[PDB]
């Protein structure tokens, strides 16, 4: 298990609702969008399919709550561009779904509490069209073609991120108002201070401190996390005591080489003339016609057929090479 | 110990081409050549390979109550900046004690992403392309395939016959002396040399192989100033050369390219171009050959078309009679260029009678047919076809 | 070949074995960050995370 080390954290979000930036538990790292099919590797600060024990269990999501991890369920997990995506892949900081066209990217969940936390960023989706036919539903016969996805498998061994210790996480609750002076309550953690009084100011420290005329808005406390690990985050700061100390853990879903199958478009009747060719299109969905002369002047000339359209072509001598969608490209030639 | 039979036929492909053998003193021989597949195999040279760029960026150095420093790294796009009066936020409070003095350093550089090992587009230097072709050949009524180098050198024996294909009549490929591939598509571009990229276009990352150590970088990367009491990188940069081609490449030469090519990559190769002429030299051993005196003697001929249709197939049909001396194998041919027959050798026996289909685009069509050494003439009045175009050359 | 402070040893077989993040979990990590160069480090990742 990889999971004991790395712990879920809070990162920065320029919208978590109403436009309006927050340190959510659900921040997006990296969108990838690599693959021809269409499918997306997104990278988020949670992690899903681990409990705060680290066990194993698909059904829960781990989230980072104020200070320490809580458990969630993976039913209130969602993904939406412009209508909610389609959920195919999820293991630790990654998503794999299947989004239609839109402008944004939004990944929000549920916590232990019915509250919804959601993470938006400006992300121009439009995959592209994988052979030569705009069709909605995936055919289990058709033409095969080269294409990229992230595989569903959960194991890692290909690629990787980079993994560091955790900053000091500043938290004001640590210091109280002693009569007239500021308490320093340690709570069993290293904590790191700093006061603008005279005399102890400064330092790390595991046991409580008492600092003596000074006022609570003058100090400043932080707990240190050396015991965990965490992704070398750009949205969180770098660790200052430690320089360069870095560590790297395998990441599931890579990107390999498939087959995708492609529909192919029902064939037009054809009517022959004096060095001319007439095809009836009947398309479902858009398709592409693309033609070309088999002589020393090819003329390329292309169109995105989208309804009822009658085509006239010109045959000459050398041939005419016509193409209709995924299917084969159909040869014409003249008589005599 | 044998007889050379040189003939010059069209380089198109799926049409069957026969030819007349005649060697002095021995019996005429019929051959029906096809030609199956013309590969045009371009030498390639590999200058690099661009695929989509990874920015790759740490987590920012904040310092509070002090001033960090930025150091030069030999890194591709390295970017290295300083911010000053910096005061940033997290979830329980200020990350700095003081306010006025404390520093944010951000860095950047650019690498090889993921993908790169999947997906990439190659940058080729086409050279000399080799030429080679898969033919099929009818001969003593059994099909042979040849398959052997179109430069006129490359000998193959097939069933004792040596077989010389080409040299080809036209040099002409369809890659140009640069060359991009893309999985299964060829475009011919004139792309940017190696460490000469622009940024947002194809180039702006190069690298020698994909699993090459060192890559070259060119996308402006440049860091900006982070947002008031927040911890993140903001950069301004051109987006993925790779990404804007994917979808700006146009048509490929599959669908561009003149002369009907069809092309094919693993190794890249120019299929089936319908340009110029194809030489073939067959070299035919003695056993093949039959003496006249040895082979059957034909008299009283006479010919009859009961059928025909002038057509780009054979939409004739003719009956020939004949008296014969002995039993044995004829060859069929014509000898008017205008007309062609789809037999090649038939078996003639007394006085008995042949069925011939033949092709023609003649509204009348007058043509001698060579039946063994003897020589007929065939009436024909062929009638205009069903259809004004065909599917077939 | 792994490394740790200033002695070398296999990278499948750590001396803080067995279960090396639940004795010390500020050690283990540590070690890891050293070791992040070398090409045994996966080896090394799935001996020290495995109890
Ligand atoms: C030699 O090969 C040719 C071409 O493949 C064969 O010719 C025909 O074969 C089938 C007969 O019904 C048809 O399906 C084809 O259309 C036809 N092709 C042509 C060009 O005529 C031929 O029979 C073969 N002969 C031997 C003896 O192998
Ligand atoms: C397919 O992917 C594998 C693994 O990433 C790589 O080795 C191979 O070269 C790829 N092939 C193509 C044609 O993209």
């Amino acid at each position: 298990n990889v999971y004991k080390a790395t712990r879920p954290y809070l990162a920065h979000c320029p919208d978590c609702g109403e436009g309006h930036s927050c340190h959510s538990p659900v921040a997006l790292e990296r969108i990838r969008n690599e693959a021809t099919d269409g499918t997306l590797k997104i990278q988020v600060s949670l992690q899903i399919g681990i409990k705060t024990d680290d066990s194993h269990d698909w059904t829960k999501l781990r989230y980072m709550d104020n200070h320490m991890p809580a458990d969630a369920e993976r039913a209130g997990l969602f993904v939406r561009t412009s209508a909610p995506c389609t959920i195919t892949g999820t293991m630790g900081h990654f998503i794999l779904a299947r989004c239609p066209k839109g402008e944004t990217l939004t990944v929000g969940f549920t916590d232990s509490r019915k509250i919804s936390h959601s993470c938006t960023h400006p992300f121009h989706h439009d995959p592209p069209v994988i052979g030569r036919e705009k069709f909605h539903s995936r055919p289990q016969h058709g033409k095969e073609l080269p294409c990229s996805t992230y595989v569903q498998s959960t194991a890692a061994t290909t690629e990787e991120i980079e993994v560091h210790m955790p900053p000091d996480t500043p938290d004001r609750t640590l210091m109280s108002q002693q009569s007239g002076n500021v308490k320093i309550t340690v709570n069993g953690q290293t904590v790191r201070y700093k006061c603008n009084c005279g005399g102890s100011n400064e330092g790390l420290t595991t046991t409580d401190k008492v600092i003596n005329n000074c006022k609570v808005d003058q100090c400043h406390a932080a707990v240190t996390n050396h015991k965990k690990w965490q992704y070398n985050s750009p949205l969180v700061p770098r660790n200052a005591e430690l320089g360069d100390r870095k560590g790297k853990i395998h990441i599931p879903f890579p990107l390999a080489n498939v087959t995708c199958r492609v529909p192919k478009a029902r064939n037009p009747t054809v009517t022959y003339g004096k060095n001319q060719v007439i095809m009836l299109l009947y398309p479902d969905h858009p398709t592409l016609l693309s033609y070309r002369n088999m002589g020393e002047e090819p003329n390329y000339q292309e169109e995105w057929v989208m309804h009822k359209k009658e085509v006239v072509l010109t045959v000459p001598t050398e041939g005419l090479e016509v193409t209709w969608g995924n299917n084969e490209p159909y040869k014409y030639w003249p008589q005599l | 110990g044998g007889y050379e039979h040189v003939t010059v036929i069209p380089n198109t492909v799926g049409v069957p081409y026969k030819t007349l053998v005649n060697r002095p003193g021995y019996s005429p021989m019929v051959l029906e050549m096809e030609l199956l597949s013309v590969t045009l195999e371009p030498t390639l040279s590999l200058d690099y390979i661009t695929c989509e760029y990874k920015t790759v960026i740490p987590s920012p150095y904040v310092k509070c109550c002090g001033t960090a420093e930025c150091k030069d790294k030999n890194l591709p796009d390295y970017s290295c900046k300083v911010f000053t009066g910096v005061y940033p936020f997290m979830w329980g409070g200020a990350y700095c004690f003081c306010d006025a003095e404390n520093t944010q350093l951000s860095e950047a550089h650019v690498e090889k992403s993921e993908s790169c090992k999947t997906e990439f587009a190659s940058a080729y230097r086409a050279h000399t392309a080799s030429a080679s072709a898969k033919l099929r050949v009818l001969y003593q009524g059994n099909n042979i395939t040849v398959t052997a180098y179109a430069n006129g050198d490359h000998a193959v024996t097939v069933k004792d016959a040596k077989f010389i294909v080409g040299p080809m009549s036209s040099a002409w490929t369809p890659f140009d002396n640069k060359i991009v591939v893309y999985k299964g598509d060829v475009y011919n571009m004139d792309y940017p040399p190696f460490g000469a990229g622009r940024p947002g276009q194809f180039g702006d990352i190069q690298s020698r192989t994909p699993e090459s150590k060192d890559v070259y970088a060119n996308t402006q990367l440049v860091l900006q100033r982070p947002a008031a009491g927040t911890v993140h990188v903001p950069y301004s940069q051109a987006p993925s050369g790779f990404k804007y081609w994917l979808k700006e490449r146009g048509a490929s030469l599959q669908h561009t390219a003149p002369f009907g090519c069809q092309i094919a990559t693993n190794p890249v190769r120019a299929v089936n171009c319908a340009v110029g002429n194809m030489p073939i030299s067959i070299d035919i051993p003695e056993a093949a050959f039959t003496r006249v005196v040895d082979a059957p003697s034909l008299t009283d001929m006479s010919c009859e078309v009961p059928a025909c249709t002038h057509s780009s197939d054979f939409g004739g049909v003719a009956i020939i009679k004949y008296a014969a001396s002995k039993k044995g194998k004829c060859a069929v041919h014509s000898m008017t260029n205008a007309v062609t027959i789809r037999e090649a050798e038939i078996e003639v026996e007394g006085n008995s009678q042949l069925q011939i289909s033949f092709s023609t685009a003649l509204a009348s069509a007058e043509f001698r047919v060579q039946v063994c050494s003897t020589q007929v003439h065939c009436a024909a009045e062929c009638h205009p076809p069903k259809d004004h175009i065909v599917n077939y050359p | 070949m792994c490394l740790l402070a200033n002695t070398t040893f296999p990278c499948s077989q750590p001396p803080c074995t067995p279960c090396c993040y639940e004795k010390e979990p500020e050690e283990t990590l540590r070690m890891l960050e050293d070791n992040v160069m070398r090409p045994g480090y996966y080896q090394l990742l799935q001996a020290s995370l495995t109890c």
